[PDB]
């Protein structure tokens, strides 16, 4: 489960932590955010070594962009950058679910959706994954563009913690991101063993397992 | 190791010259005197049979030759470079016209497809002109019996009648003389061996002229009965003894 | 003068001009000394800076755990040669399980620089290399020269005024062919040999460079306070 | 991709305190359990190494030029190729394991299974297997096919370990080796009678020894048997 | 393929020809280039001894490579052609993958860089062409002139000359271009422009072509007559 | 058809200690229901202090261990003898891997050494080159009944404070290299018992900035 | 090597001058005369033979004029085999065009291919350039009549009259003192002859030793006629201007 | 004429020796190395006073931690500059960390040789490369178009080099601050400079461990430029 959404404060980036091989849980600790550049955030949902892969090489890729033009990659350019990529391995079996997120003062906050097949999607939400579900149930319900900045980092950790205790599939711990002005920010890592039981009694909600 | 002349041996010189092009030409000059005269129903092409050594059996080498059922050519300079322009031509006769319209090529476009061969060896990397002048004599349905002349330049012109090689500048006049709109195949074949004595300084007879015909269909040429458009060959090379009965009455 | 033009002309008298030049470049390059026992094998160079603000020159490139050369002439020939000569090392390691003879690695070279001297376009190597190895057939040295020419020595020398080193080890050849088992005394041996090659300049501790390989010894590098012992 | 038609079955092969022992029947079986005598499947490599190779006959005999155009190659040049400079087990080894790697990588694999039967310039005894797939691996007994199943577990009480090989003998080994060649007669329908051994010994040298047979084989017994359960006659 | 090696250095560390290209360059007609507060005009020579020219048809000096960026030239018309095709092409190529047009120094490189690799590729001479590359960056009002010259070098001009007699009007622009000041309007700045290309034409009549180039992709050709009331006006006023 | 593809079973263990880690493997190598080999290692010291193990298809796990050992005699040539961090090795191996995306080596790949901090480091990759930093990992045919142990045993999971009311979580701490290969020998009896594939014998390879030190241990034959 | 023996066929003299682009053009200036005038209805193209011989077949022979497509004719001035090659080549890519947008190919844009063709044997290859100069007669709904000519060099150029080989300084200057803007066909077509007349090296100006064509809106409606004139059709046109 | 790859009788390669030709007729370009950074300053000479001197770019990013100064034939050096950047990230992305300086100039130095009859002549221009690694410290190297490279303690190339070496000779120690490699640079430069120094005619740079490779503004350059003027009056 990953959600990027778009709101008065910049973006927030909100992701899981679960690999899995078929029924195995292989990890709980992975990073699915990249940090790319001080400005440029991307997302991984699919093959992690695809995602993981194409994701430090559109890093590569966006420093030369900058050493070459004296100046930062749009996010627009970055995304199609890896967006051409993927199209070129188009039916050899590349599998990716990517948000690109950054900040630039000529385009403003921008979230793009790059997929495998070649698909790329400019919008204020995205949710990718197997999890993807979830997270839209909570982020539709409860989104409005004027969210305080406090308020949106709640929500975007809410909605991969919903889609974490319902899917099967992600799990583990949620990485939160705040994108502005002033670049991107880490508000850490919030293990769901914990966070749960925090969310359940705090917020009151949570009322179908075993209190 | 590997051919590395990929460029022109042929060039521009200050005065606006293709030096080896003049050169090829001096060479068709050296070279054996052959003529074409064009008749009102057919075409006569003949040359000298320089024989090398008199040990040599002059039939082998042969001088007129078939490109198509319709289209003959002779030249005057360097024999090997037309043998290898005749096996070029017939090949271009069939890859780039009879395997993609079922026909043989008109007289005009087979001249073209060598004039093209002939010019590419002026401009190509690594490569002299071809050393020869043809004399490509051909009927076709729609344009009719036709005569063209083609140079190492690349260069092609349709004639009446015209000659090649060592006594041109002579024959073309005396060619100038005798020929008319109103000429028939035969008195064009005389005409050709009165012009070709002039040029021949040795023994003239059917052993040491060569002379092919474009005339009338051949039916018992063709090799087989049975499909009435098939009516066989235009092109016909005169034997010894049919050259010898035309020089009794000369 | 007319038959100097390129490497596909021989000479009236049946020379080689561009290969000859080539050979030239390798007497304007600084000294390297090449001698072995034994036991062991010593490359001992004479490294050459552009000025006083400047480095010195490294001469020495290790090919593999158990062979190595020194260089005198065109630098990034010898990045070349001995970039080749790391790969066969190496393709003899990963294919047959086998450390690539000296023998063999001079062969190799010869074959190399030889198609280079028969080919129109291309030049002959700037570079020659003494080779030092310890194989299954102990302690060896070798003499690389651009033509092709692979010579295997007790000792020899290459580089300017490279006549004065080599004539010293034909004299001390009984000497230093001995010193089994001792690797100081057969570097003494060969920094002693390249001071017979020094006009004026003598060796300092960023100026002298030192390689060994032997029966119980990696092909090793020593420069700067490490070569300070043999001064 | 291809499908072996002319097959080898099974070859067996131990170490002993001071050697290697390596043997294979000449047989070459067809589709349908068809049979054909006459095949050597033991390829002396020098005279420190044999290599013995099941599967694909075919492909069994291109390996065995390799092998006799890499000692060529390797005379190339060389003034100490019958010394110090001389091919080893261990080398011949990784020559053939290389091949079968970047043939199975290729998707046109040797359709073998080798065992690289020597002895080492100091002595040390080489044993090591390699198939169509590129896998390899060593231990103190080895055998392809049916011998993997039926030759190993006999040889491995004589050397269950490492430790077991300084106590075996050539004696011994040879015994269980020869032995293990009847099991495999008994119960494979594609061996054969005949067979070849071949022994290495850093003291002897190799010893070659062909056109062997099974003998003291166990049939009397079969003339009690009658029917399938309830027959008496 | 023709490998030979036809731009190599000379003993006194010289490329001859690509200084043979530069006289291809001294031998084309005129291109001059002054950038204003608020635009850059192009103005250009047409050598008048060709009279029953068609000037519809005849291919123009001045060549735009995108809506918003122009090229001009001075040399061989031929080799013009083939950096004026790959610099249109890398423009929509540029627009297809960045999803933004080419700025003008970025154009500018890219026509260095080919004008380059002509100075050291086998079987190829040098491109005997120098190009003044004109226009505004997207959403930018600051304007951009910069220079090419076969050797492959470029850098940025206040106003700039190229071509035959160029020494003569960049002599002109040098003491009559302001840096503190440059043309205020578009007609400051065209007259500017005309004045410097009269030092060397002849006659003011179809010998003289005027390009404007504004913010915006706003890019326009002046007539004739357009052209000919700068030429009136300015012949009035020298005669004091 | 012919598959290129083929399982030597086999499974390994790397655990990271705070000045030290441990990387551990079973000996024994299968094809089907018969052993190959009681003895052949797939642990490897692969100079510049870092241990590595290809497990899974051993010719592909050779092949790959083959690869970066050359990987690591390039980078000594290319790079003046500097020495390889665990990180770079990691990027480096990632790529050998992904190489190879559209015909995978079939391994699960760990490395072992130390940090440039001196701090133990154990990285394990898929097949086709996805990578993680982990105090923590088992590979291959047992990695199913070794890794929820280690859950337990190292990072204490699941275990509470006595008596806080399940509210205060049993802390975190480094183990010593005594109380850690204790894990590892129990762990790998313990997938001796469950797994067929696993047993005849257990090599761990140990870490410290001091070098690499090889244990061997028995396991059952059966 | 084979070093010695190359020309360097694409090199810039010190100068900064193509020597065989210079040679090329020198070549061109002793091939027969070829005149193009451009009419408000119409064009005109008009060339001299290389010294006529009397057995030459003059009515089915084309040595000047060539048909590019039905729009688009070309007269030739220089080494007719090499002019041959790049027709040829024209054709094929006027019928490209065609093929790939379903409308006639402007002339222009031949015309640029055409010319890059030639460019590109001065810029690379190292081989001998072109040694033909073209006169392009067309029409297209764009520009409506058009003349241009191209060179070994590649330049080309738009016209309302032009002159290319032999004897073009005296053709030029005839063409510029009688030519006007509001010209007829009629008008040009004795332009083009008169001028011929008057610069051939010729004792007398005939019909065997001329190739003739207009391309007019002569035919019903909004249509285009290319019309290569025969030989009893060039005598009859050079006795009703007076020339004979 | 004769071979691209021909030796001389001396044994040196023509076309090599004639490219340090074209290198002597370029622009003056100086670095200095120090424990505290390494310092590379260029004159920028406009051959006429409309050309926008900020234009001029002869000082360029490789890396954050590597820089470069150029001399000669300038446009031979933007596939030089590209190969380098290409390089620098390349290693960066295989091996998760900084190439080393040595490293990154030898693999500039591989393309030297690659001409012959590959591109169709040797490069007509030298580099200055500036950078920083954990092993080495601050590194000063000099590529030329033979291959070849040498490590410098200061180093200048172009028309003014052989005077300008002359003085770096007898000024550099190893003890030199940051603040005087600057003063010291922009001293030699204007000494070897045809037309008077300024902010606008010549550029400073330098690469240190914190901040990385940073290009000085006009405006910085000119208060060490008065400066440096003040503190040779003041004796």
């Amino acid at each position: 489960t990953t959600l990027a959404f778009r709101f008065q404060g910049g973006i927030i980036v909100a992701v899981d932590s679960r690999a899995t091989a078929g029924n195995w849980v292989a990890s709980q600790t992975v990073k699915k955010v990249i940090e790319i550049n001080p400005f440029l955030l991307g997302t991984m949902a699919g093959g992690a070594a695809d995602c993981q892969f194409w994701e430090t090489w559109l890093g590569s890729q966006c420093r030369l962009h900058e050493l070459r033009e004296k100046e930062r990659i749009s996010v627009a350019a970055a995304s199609k950058i890896l967006s051409n990529l993927v199209y070129q391995y188009k039916g050899a079996g590349l599998s990716m679910g990517t948000m690109i997120c950054g900040y630039t003062r000529k385009e403003g906050p921008t979230i793009y959706y790059v997929d495998s097949d070649g698909t790329r999607l400019k919008g204020d939400i995205f949710c990718v994954g197997s999890g993807q579900t979830f997270a839209y149930g909570v982020l539709d319900s409860n989104y409005k563009w004027d969210l305080s900045v406090e308020d949106a980092l709640y929500l975007g950790k809410r909605s991969i913690l919903a889609a974490a205790h319902r899917d099967a599939y992600s799990g583990g711990s949620v990485n939160l991101y705040h994108v502005t002005e002033d670049g991107w920010i880490y508000h850490g890592n919030h293990d769901v063993g914990e966070l749960f039981w925090k969310v359940k009694e705090e917020e009151g909600s949570f009322n179908n397992v075993i209190g | 190791m590997t051919d590395r002349y990929s460029f022109s041996l042929t060039t521009f010189s200050p005065s606006g010259k293709l030096g080896q092009i003049d050169y090829a030409l001096t060479a068709v000059k050296q070279g054996v005197t052959s003529l074409g005269i064009k008749a009102t129903n057919g075409v006569v092409i003949a040359t000298e049979k320089k024989s090398s050594s008199p040990l040599a059996m002059s039939e082998t080498l042969s001088k007129v030759s078939l490109l198509t059922p319709d289209i003959g050519a002779v030249y005057s300079g360097m024999g090997p470079d037309y043998r290898v322009l005749v096996d070029k031509s017939r090949k271009v006769a069939h890859t780039s016209y009879k395997r993609i319209y079922g026909e043989y090529p008109p007289t005009k476009l087979l001249v073209s497809e060598v004039a093209k061969i002939m010019q590419e060896a002026t401009q190509s990397g690594g490569v002299r002109p071809f050393g020869v002048s043809l004399l490509i004599a051909g009927h076709d349905e729609f344009n009719g019996f036709s005569l063209y002349q083609v140079d190492p330049s690349g260069s092609y012109f349709p004639w009446k009648a015209t000659a090649i090689g060592k006594g041109s500048v002579a024959a073309k006049t005396f060619l100038e003389k005798r020929w008319n709109d109103e000429l028939e195949l035969e008195d064009a074949i005389h005409i050709a061996l009165l012009t070709l004595k002039e040029s021949v300084e040795g023994e003239f007879n059917g052993d040491t002229i060569e002379l092919a015909i474009i005339g009338d269909e051949n039916p018992d040429l063709l090799g087989y009965t049975g499909i009435p458009t098939d009516k066989g060959p235009r092109f016909r090379k005169l034997t010894s003894q049919e050259i010898n009965d035309r020089l009794e009455a000369l | 003068n007319n038959y100097d033009g390129d490497t596909v002309t021989f000479s009236p008298t049946g020379r080689l001009f561009q290969v000859e030049y080539a050979l030239e470049a390798i007497k304007q390059g600084s000294v390297t000394v090449g001698l072995r026992s034994n036991t062991h094998a010593v490359l001992v160079a004479l490294k050459r800076n552009a000025d006083e603000l400047s480095s010195y020159q490294k001469k020495i490139i290790k090919c593999d755990e158990h062979m190595g050369l020194s260089l005198a002439g065109l630098a990034p020939d010898a990045r070349v040669l001995s970039n080749y000569l790391r790969q066969q090392c190496n393709y003899s390691s990963l294919v047959f399980n086998r450390k690539l003879a000296v023998e063999r690695a001079g062969h190799l070279l010869c074959d190399k620089a030889q198609k280079n001297t028969q080919s129109y376009g291309g030049r002959p190597y700037g570079v020659g290399l003494l080779i030092i190895g310890y194989d299954k057939s102990g302690a060896h040295l070798l003499e690389f020269q651009p033509s092709g020419n692979v010579t295997e020595l007790y000792g020899t020398a290459i580089g300017a005024r490279s006549q004065g080193a080599k004539t010293y080890l034909e004299r001390t050849l009984d000497t230093f062919i001995k010193i089994d088992g001792n690797p100081d005394e057969l570097i003494k041996a060969g920094v002693e040999a390249i001071s017979q090659s020094l006009r004026d300049e003598s060796l300092t501790v960023d100026n002298l460079s030192i390689a060994i390989v032997g029966k119980d010894t990696p092909f090793t590098i020593y420069d700067g306070e490490a070569v300070a012992k043999y001064i | 991709t291809q499908q072996p038609i002319v097959t080898g079955t099974s070859v067996i092969s131990m170490k002993y305190d001071n050697g290697v022992i390596i043997a294979a029947d000449n047989l070459g079986s067809y589709g349908s359990l068809l049979r054909f005598n006459g095949v050597e499947r033991l390829i002396p490599v020098g005279d420190n190494t044999v290599v013995g190779i099941s599967g694909d006959i075919s492909d069994m005999q291109h390996i065995e030029r390799l092998l006799k155009d890499l000692v060529t190659e390797n005379a190339y040049d060389n003034p100490l190729a019958d010394a110090e400079e001389a091919l080893e087990p261990s080398y011949i080894f990784e020559y053939l394991a290389t091949v079968m790697y970047q043939r199975r990588s290729k998707m046109n694999p040797l359709w073998n299974a080798i065992i690289v039967a020597g002895v080492q310039s100091n002595g040390d005894q080489f044993l090591r297997y390699v198939n169509l797939l590129g896998v390899t691996y060593s231990s103190p007994t080895l055998a392809t096919g049916f011998g993997a199943h039926m030759a190993n577990p006999l040889l491995r009480k004589v050397v269950d370990r490492e430790s077991d090989i300084p106590k075996t003998t050539v004696q011994v080994a040879e015994e269980a080796i020869v032995n293990a060649m009847r099991v495999l007669y008994y119960r494979d329908a594609r061996s054969s009678r005949n067979f070849s051994l071949a022994i290495i010994d850093k003291n002897t040298g190799l010893t070659f020894k062909k056109n062997l047979q099974v003998e003291n084989m166990k049939w009397d017994f079969a003339k009690d048997i009658k029917g399938y359960g309830t027959q008496k006659i | 393929g023709y490998d030979r090696a036809l731009s190599i250095f000379s003993p006194d560390g010289h490329i001859f020809q690509v200084e043979y290209a530069l006289e291809a360059v001294k031998r084309g007609t005129c291109a001059v280039g002054v950038k204003g507060k608020n635009c850059v005009v192009l103005g250009c020579e047409r050598r008048s001894t060709l009279k029953l020219q068609d000037t519809r048809i005849t291919p123009s000096k001045v060549s735009k490579i995108d809506s918003h960026v122009v090229l001009s030239f001075s040399g061989l018309n031929a080799d013009s052609r083939i950096l004026i095709e790959k610099a249109r092409v890398e423009a929509q190529s540029h627009r297809l993958t960045l999803e933004d047009p080419v700025t003008v120094e970025y154009l500018t490189r890219y026509v260095a860089g080919v004008q380059q690799r002509y100075t050291q590729s086998g079987g190829v001479r040098p491109f005997g062409v120098s190009t003044l590359i004109a226009g505004f960056d997207p959403r930018d009002d600051e304007p951009k002139l910069y220079q090419t010259e076969p050797s492959g070098i470029y850098s940025s001009w206040s106003a700039q000359t190229i071509g035959r007699n160029s020494k003569t009007v960049r002599e002109f622009l040098e003491k009559n271009y302001d840096r503190k000041e440059p043309p205020a309007t578009v007609e400051e700045c065209v007259k500017l422009t005309v004045r410097s290309l009269l030092e060397v034409v002849q006659t003011g009549a179809k010998n003289i072509e005027i390009t404007v180039v504004k913010p915006d992709s706003d890019i326009v050709a002046l007539s004739s007559e357009e052209i000919n009331q700068y030429v009136t006006q300015i012949e009035q006023e020298k005669q004091e | 058809q012919f598959n290129p593809y083929g399982d030597n079973g086999g499974t390994i263990l790397g655990i990271a200690g705070e000045d030290f880690a441990v990387l551990a493997g079973d000996t024994r190598n299968i094809t089907d229901y018969s052993i190959n080999s009681r003895y052949e290692p797939k642990v490897f010291d692969c100079g510049d202090n870092i241990v590595m193990s290809a497990n899974g298809f051993a010719a592909d796990g050779d092949a790959l261990v083959k690869r970066f050992k050359n990987s690591v005699k390039w980078y000594h040539f290319d790079h003046n003898d500097k020495k390889l961090s665990i990180n770079s090795a990691a990027r480096n191996i990632q790529h050998l891997l992904y190489g190879k995306r559209f015909f995978p080596y079939y391994v699960h790949t760990i490395i072992a050494g130390l940090d440039e901090d001196g701090k133990g480091a154990v990285y394990s990759f898929d097949p086709v080159g996805s990578y993680e930093r982990e105090q923590c990992r088992a590979g291959g045919a047992a990695a199913s009944l070794i890794m929820p142990f280690l859950d337990n045993q190292v990072n204490f999971k699941n275990q509470y404070e006595p008596g806080t009311n399940g509210k205060v979580k049993k802390p975190l701490k480094y183990l010593s290299v005594e109380e850690v290969i204790k894990l590892v020998r129990d762990s790998f009896t313990s997938a001796t018992e469950r797994h067929i594939q696993v047993g005849d014998g257990l090599e761990i390879l140990i870490v410290t900035k001091d070098g690499v030190r090889k244990e061997f241990y028995e396991l059952k034959r059966d | 090597g084979s070093r010695r023996y190359d020309s360097r066929t694409t090199i810039f003299s010190p100068e900064g001058r193509l020597y065989q682009v210079e040679y090329a053009l020198e070549s061109i200036s002793h091939a027969g005369t070829a005149i193009g005038i451009m009419a408000s209805d119409g064009i005109v193209l008009a060339a001299e033979r290389k010294v006529t011989s009397t057995l030459l077949e003059q009515d089915t022979s084309t040595e000047k004029l060539y048909k590019l497509n039905d729009k688009i004719a070309v007269a030739v001035a220089g080494l007719t085999a090499d002019a041959e090659i790049l027709i040829n080549t024209a054709r094929i890519h006027a019928q490209n065009y065609l093929k790939t947008y379903n409308e006639d190919i402007p002339v222009e844009i031949l015309v640029r291919r055409l010319s890059d063709i030639k460019q590109g044997y001065t810029q690379h290859g190292g081989l001998r350039p072109f040694g033909v100069s073209f006169i392009y007669a067309g029409y297209d709904d764009r520009y409506g009549y058009q003349l241009y000519t191209s060179n070994p060099s590649g330049n080309y150029t738009g016209w309302k009259a032009i002159s290319v080989g032999a004897n073009t300084s005296a053709a030029q200057t005839l063409l510029q003192m009688d030519y006007k803007d509001d010209m007829k066909v009629d008008d040009a077509i004795e332009l083009a002859l008169k001028t011929l007349s008057k610069t051939t090296d010729s004792s007398a100006l005939t019909y065997d030793r001329l190739e003739f064509a207009t391309i007019r809106k002569g035919a019903n409606d909004g249509e285009v006629y290319q019309k290569i004139f025969k030989p009893q059709e060039i005598k009859d046109i050079l006795v009703k201007t007076g020339i004979t | 004429d004769r071979g691209v790859s021909t030796f001389s009788p001396e044994g040196r390669l023509f076309q090599v020796e004639y490219s340090l030709e074209a290198i002597k007729l370029g622009s003056t370009a100086i670095g200095i190395a120090t424990k505290e950074g390494v310092v590379l300053g260029v004159e920028k000479r406009a051959t006429s006073p409309l050309l926008e001197s900020d234009s001029i770019e002869k000082i360029v990013e490789i890396d954050r931690h590597i820089g470069c100064a150029m001399s000669g034939l300038t446009a031979d050096a933007r596939s030089m500059i590209e190969h380098a950047r290409t390089a620098a990230v390349t290693h960066n992305l295989y091996y998760d960390e900084d190439i080393n300086v040595e490293s990154l100039t030898q693999s500039v130095c591989d393309l030297a040789l690659r001409f012959g009859e590959l591109m169709s002549r040797p490069f007509g221009v030298a580099l200055l490369i500036a950078g920083h690694d954990a092993d080495d410290g601050y590194q000063l190297f000099h590529a030329e178009p033979s291959g070849t490279f040498y490590r410098y303690n200061a180093k200048a190339i172009g028309s003014g080099s052989e005077g300008a070496q002359a003085e770096l000779l007898n000024e550099w120690h190893s003890s030199l601050t940051l603040k005087e490699a600057e003063l010291l640079v922009l001293k030699i430069l204007k000494q070897v400079m045809e037309e008077k120094l300024d902010e606008n005619n010549a550029q400073l740079s330098c690469i240190t461990k914190q901040d990385g490779f940073k290009i000085y503004d006009n405006e910085k350059t000119a208060e060490l430029i008065k400066e440096l003027k003040e503190k040779e009056a003041a004796e």
